[PDB]
DNA sequence: CGCCGGGCCGAGCCGTG
DNA sequence: CACGGCTCGGCCCGGCG
């Protein structure tokens, strides 16, 4: 309504403030431009007009999308392009270029760089082999892979449409075209990079015959081909651009593609539709597990690869792994999980707040984020006691005695995380969110009182039901409000199930199905014949209160109790079952009054439900798996050689190109640079303003032939081509730089002298090769902040979602939050206390205190740059990190070129920068562990300029070519549109899982984001099922990084797997991981005998040793590329694993055999010399051979 | 629960360094007789045998007998922080810590968490040692440093009343002869011709930490391990056992 | 106490996996 | 896409002096 619009008006004001500063500062002519070089937009229309034009196109695109939508308005704009409504482009290929770029831009919503980084060129060719007719040829580039198949595939569609609009002909390849292309398929898939979908060759020729436009471009790898020199293909190497666009594009996403054909009604694609369709008695729970095992196949992708150090947490679909609970906590939900921090500690602190554990069921790539309300592990202490460990602090207390982790406990999967990946719903574990629903439903069908969980009911109903139940009205209030965090004691649970008839409470439900009926039978007899059972009675209900039985009688059943998750202790050779669970171990067993006979075809719960007045539902039925991966980050962004100023220095600084060494050493440089000339005075130098008089200096142009120098206006006349040379005028030239006098002028200008070093750039890679002013380098160094290729300072951080936050968590005063606009918490109540859950507005972000501790330095930088160098008032005045609150930061992805303005509203302690998922989506993230950049606003304004952008390799990172200032979740992304924003999953769902309905069979029930688009109440109110206590509580740095040696890396990685039930190392954590060890050593050994050589100084490595051992230019020696220390690097571990763990003999004999090969490969260079005095400490190799 | 008082902490730190340069962890068999050490390199090429009779200590208080398990690296940095004459004290009570007290001009207290050491005991008594020679420290130290120039394997040759060392590489040649007549050769006990070769690296780890006023014993036979020995305050001496090559 | 030859570490810098 | 080994300067010495 109005609050939200006040919000966006607010951000628009402060952004306008920042632009005021940057326009004044840039106005001084000191920088490469006289204007700010990051335009702001508001929609995808603005993003397309400013990314790829043409001028004015946004105004039209907004209307046409207003009438027809996204897809249709794309093609309409294409028409007005070719119809010249925006002016004359000139040649036909320029109209092709413009319409194709604007088209694909509007189609991907301008958030990626395919329209820029990917599509290399567009050309009009002739079927000179077939009939010489015209067609359209698209030149991609490797970075198109970044923008994924879909945007790639749409590039085809536009390529087909444009040529039709341009009256061009279809393409008609010859069989050499086709077979060379398929060859590119097999080779590129085989050696370069594994395609996501590897199509068959027949499919490849299918597309080759059926795509009227040419999928081509410049070759991407040095891989020669067999169908060389085909007519028109000007290269005989693999074209990864054409290849990827071919395979992972129209092929990998042909379904969605013909969806766009249908939405656009573009003829000539029926073959793709055909390709699409061408590609397309007995107890209750016993039956349920049966159908469950058949319809839902236990995937095994995540366990395919096991890098060393990456733990495996549970075998696929194995009971004992992450018990599953549908839901969506405050943090999780976009693509992450939640998890009880207890299970993050008892796994020896591998997992952190953000370590991307690779999942198997809902989709590969779940981030982890704490959720304290779900139930953490069940462990077995060393002294035999079994302990349920739900909370963090108890986990710290007992981490040392953990003898076995029976149950990893919960993992809160979102629902929409099923909808998108299109997983079949797994049967829901019996969780209180479903219990309480059966509660209120029973009270309605019985006593006609209407309650509702997770809210606040009317007092009358509360008291009435209090009466029919005989329970505290206060207590019933609390249980109805937060059922997760408030559990009625066991006797109330028995009583509720008794009166109301609903099943037993989940929290007191054992894991009865992890035990076959025989075992529980045996336990029944033991209990009946030997236990000592003190009884009790609550409201006429008879329930046990303590059990004790000597371990001699019990014996093997002790394992049974262990599998039932039954918390019990051992004292004096006696098993002790204390109060809150001794009732749970016997109430389902009917207090030992009705005999338990293992009946075939029944699961244990089926029997118990068959003979008990108290009915259960299974608590453990769905079991996800996972394997750790790609742990958290919040580092800085340092270039590979750390940089602190963009000023080419060549070799003159040494290895690290430290400019200050070249200064004090007084050397002189020869580096390509640009010089400007003071028109007033006639001074010349690589700076922008004059030393003599202080006016702006005109660029100097150079002929590479005649070495002619021309001021800018002159070379403007000459069109930047020589008068007496027919060559283009370069802007730069390999020149002579005096680092001394320059750096002296810098220190003179900004008044800073105490720089330890000033690391420069070995060579300008930008097109202009215009160098940054040195003053900025001095200020960076003085504060110790690093730079990135555009001139902006970035800060990678693993991003995770949130949507509601308790101001306790983030360290913010409630008055401050009242100053940012946050009036009322999520239930509408007035914000008064630091423990009410507020709703994060869309573009706010909670930075990690890393980001505070670094962006603080960026603040001191930007101040000292405003004052000392531009001569302006300070702007941040940051002294602690909590001064930044309210100042905008541009969140930017890799692979894209449109950043999103955000506002900071606090800090947490973990290493993960939170944000509203609309933010993380509009930044194009997957939030399956992706990492993002976060620069400060006024920095990126003051220090960015396209002139610094490298000219050729648009890589995985790119720069904020334009910044959005207003989320619209329409043109954000797709993957947001599936979030579950319901306060509690409805009863109909939980019952709807059991028959394994696919998710779309019930999308209409559960609210989502697609079910609020267009309306204003996209931003207004979302919700979440599960509370956390802290967003940051839990081990804040993965144990992976404090592990140095592979030798004991594997000893931790596989130290764990003895602990858990689920993993079963003793045979497969090794052998998977052991298989990895075998491959590296063998590969190195095979390669070693075929290697190359190389000197430190004459990089030139002769594919053979020169007999002398000397080198060119050098009079030196040649080093060995792949050194013998490398071949032997994993024998210690891999031999260890084989001597310890039952591994299949094939891999054992392979390893001992590879030992013998390492020795006999060197029995003539490193002879056997040093005898040893203690021989054969039982090595598996020799002791194996003695067999 | 013991306490121990040793003077000249810098010396003791030196010898503990000596043991340190070959192994990384080790256990100290403290008995009421004295402190004992015995361990072997990772390579199973050298055996360090430390023997410390209680007599050497200015005070020696052991109640029973126990094995200490310590990080030789951490202890090496610690003891290395002592100086020429400051007094060393080693205390241990109930808890699983070792308390090192360096008291010279002042008292300084350190605590070291003891570490479990999987003990692999290999006791190797007297063996057939053809020749046996005593020699000043700096003689052998100089010699090893010389063989470091030309090769990595130093060859020893013991003949009647004459001890000669040698080593040869690609081109260069290194020879060091000396007999009883010579000053540095205190004693020779020639049973017959002996010859061996040893890793110059290991020897360098051995003889570092030897002044001119250091007497060294060397027993060995034809193609078999050397046993080196030298005394420490004339009571507790250290003995290395180096396997030959080839 | 100084120097200087060795030692230990932080830095590229590579490679390959 | 990510690890270890290998070699390189920069401090940090212990011994000669
Ligand atoms: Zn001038
Ligand atoms: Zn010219
Ligand atoms: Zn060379």
């Amino acid at each position: 309504p109005k609050e939200m619009e006040e919000y966006f008006e607010m951000l628009q004001r402060e952004i306008d403030k920042a632009y005021e500063i940057a326009k004044k500062a840039r106005a001084q002519g000191k920088d490469p431009s006289l204007d700010v070089e990051i335009p702001q937009a508001t929609d995808m229309a603005g993003r397309v007009e400013s990314l790829v034009g043409p001028p004015g196109v946004a105004k039209r695109i907004r209307e046409l999308v207003k009438e027809y939508g996204k897809e249709i308005a794309a093609l309409k704009i294409v028409d007005e392009i070719i119809e010249g409504k925006f002016g004359d482009l000139g040649s036909r290929e320029k109209y092709a270029e413009q319409a194709v770029r604007t088209a694909l831009a509007i189609l991907t919503e301008g958030i990626v760089s395919a329209p820029i980084e990917g599509i290399a060129n567009v050309k009009i060719k002739r079927n000179t082999w077939a009939d010489n007719s015209e067609y359209l040829a698209l030149y991609y580039a490797g970075p198109i892979r970044s923008s994924g198949g879909t945007a790639q595939a749409l590039s085809v569609l536009v390529g087909d449409y444009v040529r039709r609009k341009l009256g061009l002909d279809r393409f008609k390849p010859s069989e050499k075209h086709i077979e060379r292309m398929v060859e590119e398929v097999d080779l590129y898939h085989r050696a370069v990079t594994r395609l996501q979908y590897h199509p068959s060759p027949e499919e490849v020729r299918l597309a080759m015959r059926n795509i009227p436009i040419e999928i081509t471009g410049e070759a991407t790898d040095d891989v020669e081909v067999s169908h060389r020199d085909v007519p028109g293909v000007e290269t005989n190497q693999l074209r990864g651009g054409a290849i990827l666009v071919l395979a992972e594009g129209v092929l990998q996403k042909a379904k969605k593609l013909v969806k766009y054909i249908d939405k656009m009604g573009i003829e000539g694609w029926e073959w793709l539709k055909e390709f699409v369709e061408a590609k397309e008695d007995m107890g209750f729970y016993y039956s349920l597990y049966q159908k469950f095992k058949e319809e839902i196949a236990p995937s095994d992708k995540y366990a395919k690869e096991v890098i060393g150090g990456r733990p495996l947490f549970s075998d696929p679909s194995k009971p004992g792994g992450f018990r599953l609970r549908y839901g969506r906590s405050r943090a999780s939900g976009f693509a992450t999980w939640g998890i009880n921090p207890a299970t993050m500690i008892l796994v020896d602190e591998f997992l952190a707040i953000g370590t991307q554990l690779k999942t198997e069921r809902p989709g590969k790539g779940a981030v982890v984020t704490p959720v304290t309300t779900i139930e953490g592990p069940i462990v077995k202490l060393k002294d035999g006691s079994v302990l349920r460990v739900d909370d963090y602090n108890l986990a710290l207390k007992v981490r040392e005695d953990v003898e076995e982790i029976l149950y990893l406990g919960d993992a809160v999967i979102a629902f929409g995380d099923f909808v998108e990946n299109n997983q079949t719903l797994l049967p829901a574990n019996y969780c209180e969110e479903w219990w309480i629903l059966e509660f209120v439903k029973a009270l309605k069908e019985i006593y006609e009182v209407h309650l509702e969980p997770f809210t606040e009911n009317e007092e009358e109903s509360i008291e009435e039901a209090s009466d029919y139940l005989e329970i505290d009205p206060e207590f019933l209030k609390e249980m109805l409000r937060d059922p997760l965090r408030v559990k009625p004691p066991v006797e109330l649970a028995i009583h509720f199930s008794e009166v109301l008839g609903i099943p037993l409470h989940p929290y007191y439900t054992l894991y009865w199905n992890s035990v076959e009926p025989k075992d529980v039978e045996k336990l029944w007899r033991l209990l009946k014949n030997y236990a000592e059972i003190e009884w009790s009675n609550f409201r006429g209900i008879k329930f046990a209160k303590k059990i004790v039985i000597s371990q001699e009688k019990l014996g093997d059943s002790k394992r049974t109790l262990e599998l039932l998750g039954l918390p019990h202790t051992v004292r004096d050779g006696n098993v002790i079952v204390d109060y809150p669970w001794a009732a749970a171990l016997l109430t389902p067993l009917g207090n030992l009054n009705w005999e338990f006979m293992a009946k075939p075809l029944y699961a244990t719960i089926d029997i118990i439900n068959e003979n008990n007045e108290i009915k259960l539902r299974d608590r453990g039925i769905s079991w996800i798996g996972a394997r750790m991966g790609r742990p958290e980050k919040a580092k800085e962004r340092k270039m590979k050689p750390p940089v602190q100023v963009l000023f080419p220095i060549g070799l003159a600084g040494g290895s690290s190109r430290d400019i200050k060494k070249a200064a004090e050493e007084g050397k002189v440089a020869e580096v390509e640079i640009a010089f400007f000339k003071c028109p007033k005075c006639g001074h010349v130098g690589p700076e922008h303003l004059c030393p003599n008089c202080g006016t702006r200096k005109e660029l100097l142009w150079v002929c590479p032939r005649c070495n002619a120098e021309y001021p800018e206006s002159q070379a403007e006349g000459y069109n930047y081509t020589c008068p007496k040379c027919n060559v283009k005028l370069r802007p730069y030239a390999k020149r002579k730089i005096r680092p001394s006098e320059l750096l002296n002028r810098a220190m003179e200008n900004v008044k800073v002298y105490g720089v330890d070093k000033l690391k420069g750039v070995m060579g300008m890679t930008s097109g202009w090769k215009m160098p940054e002013p040195l003053e900025k380098g001095l200020l960076r160094a003085k504060n110790d902040v690093y730079v990135f290729k555009d001139g902006t300072i970035r800060f990678d951080a693993t991003d995770a979602p949130i949507t509601h936050f308790r101001p306790r968590e983030i360290g913010v005063s409630v008055e401050k939050l009242r100053e940012l606009g946050y009036t009322h918490d999520f239930e509408g109540k007035p914000l008064v206390s630091e423990d009410q859950i507020v709703e994060l507005k869309p573009q706010d972000i909670i930075l990690s205190k890393e980001a505070g501790r670094y962006l603080l330095k960026v603040a001191k930088f930007v101040d000292d740059l405003l004052e000392k160098f531009y001569g302006l008032p300070r702007f941040y005045n940051a002294e602690k990190m909590e001064d930044l609150i309210g100042h905008l930061v541009i969140g930017l992805a890799p692979h894209t070129s449109a950043g999103i303005v955000g506002r900071i509203i606090g800090f947490v302690d973990a290493l993960v920068g939170y944000a509203h998922p609309y933010f993380h989506a509009a930044k194009r993230r997957n939030c399956d562990g992706d990492e993002d950049a976060v620069m400060l606003l006024l920095d990126a304004l003051l220090n960015f300029s396209r002139y610094y952008l490298p000219e050729k390799r648009g890589g995985k990172m790119d720069a904020p070519l334009v910044i959005t200032t207003r989320l619209d979740p329409r043109e954000v992304d797709s993957e947001v549109h599936n979030m579950d924003i319901v306060r509690y999953y409805p009863l109909e769902f939980y019952e709807a899982t059991y028959e394994l309905k696919s998710p779309k069979e019930l999308v209409g029930v559960i609210e989502r984001v697609e079910d609020r688009l267009g309306k204003p109440e996209m931003y207004y109110g979302l919700k979440f099922t599960h509370d956390t206590d802290d967003i940051a509580l839990g081990p804040k740095m993965s144990l992976y990084k404090q592990l140095g040696d592979m030798e004991e890396k594997v000893r931790r990685q596989l130290e764990v797997a003895k602990r858990i039930r689920a993993v079963d190392e003793h045979g497969v954590a090794e052998k998977i991981l052991n298989s990895h060890l075998i491959p590296d050593l063998r590969g190195n050994l095979r390669s070693f005998t075929r290697q190359e050589f190389r000197c430190v100084k004459c990089n030139t490595k002769f594919r053979r040793p020169p007999l002398n051992g000397k080198c060119p230019v050098c009079g030196g020696k040649i080093v060995l590329t792949v050194s013998k220390g490398a071949i032997e690097k994993y024998l210690g571990t891999a031999k260890m694993l084989v001597t310890e763990y039952n591994v299949k003999n094939y891999t054992r004999q392979r390893i001992c055999l590879t030992e013998r090969d390492i020795d006999s490969l060197f029995e003539n260079v490193f002879p056997e010399t040093q005898l040893t005095l203690i021989v054969n400490p039982n090595d598996i190799c020799q002791r194996l051979v003695m067999a | 629960p013991f306490e121990i008082v040793f003077e000249g902490a810098k010396e003791f730190a030196q010898l503990i360094e000596t043991a340190s340069r070959l192994i990384d962890e080790a256990a100290f068999k403290v008995t009421e007789e004295g402190i004992s050490m015995r361990a072997m390199d990772p390579s199973r090429v050298v055996l360090i045998d430390l023997n410390l009779p209680a007599s050497i200590f200015s005070k020696y208080e052991v109640d029973g007998e126990e094995t200490i398990g310590v990080n030789m690296d951490h202890l090496k940095k610690v003891l290395k922080r002592g100086k020429a004459k400051e007094t060393l004290i080693l205390r241990k009570g109930e808890e699983n810590f070792l308390e090192i007290s360096l008291q010279g001009t002042a008292t300084r207290t350190f605590k070291l968490p003891l570490i479990d050491v999987e003990e692999i005991e290999v006791d190797l008594p007297e063996l057939p040692f053809t020749a046996k020679v005593v020699i000043l420290g700096d003689v052998i130290k100089e010699a090893v440093k010389d063989a470091s120039l030309v090769s990595d394997s130093m060859k020893f040759i013991a003949k009647e009343n004459e001890f000669t060392m040698r080593a040869e590489g690609e081109t260069q040649e290194v020879e060091v002869k000396l007999t009883l007549e010579d000053e540095g050769l205190l004693d020779i006990e020639v049973q017959e011709e002996t010859k061996s070769a040893y890793g110059i690296s290991y020897l360098s780890d051995m003889v570092k930490g030897l002044g001119k006023a250091d007497e060294v014993t060397i027993k060995f036979g034809n193609e078999m391990p050397m046993q080196m020995e030298y005394y420490i305050r004339d009571e507790g001496r250290l003995i290395f056992l180096l396997a030959p090559r080839v």
